[PDB]
């Protein structure tokens, strides 16, 4: 996993391109995706 | 003058208050800055 750098990226089926990094956002342990206000993916959870 | 003086200088006070408290009377720029932020999200949904 590369950070702070615009990557290509497929996470668990997850398709998109951007920019990733270290966050702050408590996801909830049953989640996956964070999403944001249109929608549009705005974080994620690394399986691994 | 100085009646003139005290009831401009009062008047004024309240201009405060009156946006201090009630919300209402920036509705107008209040309505401007929604319907451009409306907008776009309902241009951005049509993505989806
Ligand atoms: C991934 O592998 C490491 C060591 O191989 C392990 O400690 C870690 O728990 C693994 N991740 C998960 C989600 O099990």
């Amino acid at each position: 996993l590369v950070k702070n750098k615009c990557v290509n990226f497929n996470f668990n089926g997850l398709t998109g391109t951007g920019v990733l990094t270290e966050s702050n956002k408590k996801f909830l342990p049953f989640q996956q995706f964070g999403r944001d206000i249109a929608d549009t993916t705005d974080a994620v959870r690394d399986p691994q | 003058q100085k009646l003139i003086a005290n009831q401009f200088n009062s008047a004024i006070g309240k201009i405060q208050d009156s946006l201090s408290s009630t919300a209402s009377a920036l509705g107008k720029l209040q309505d401007v800055v929604n319907q451009n932020a409306q907008a776009l999200n309902t241009l951005v949904k049509q993505l989806s």
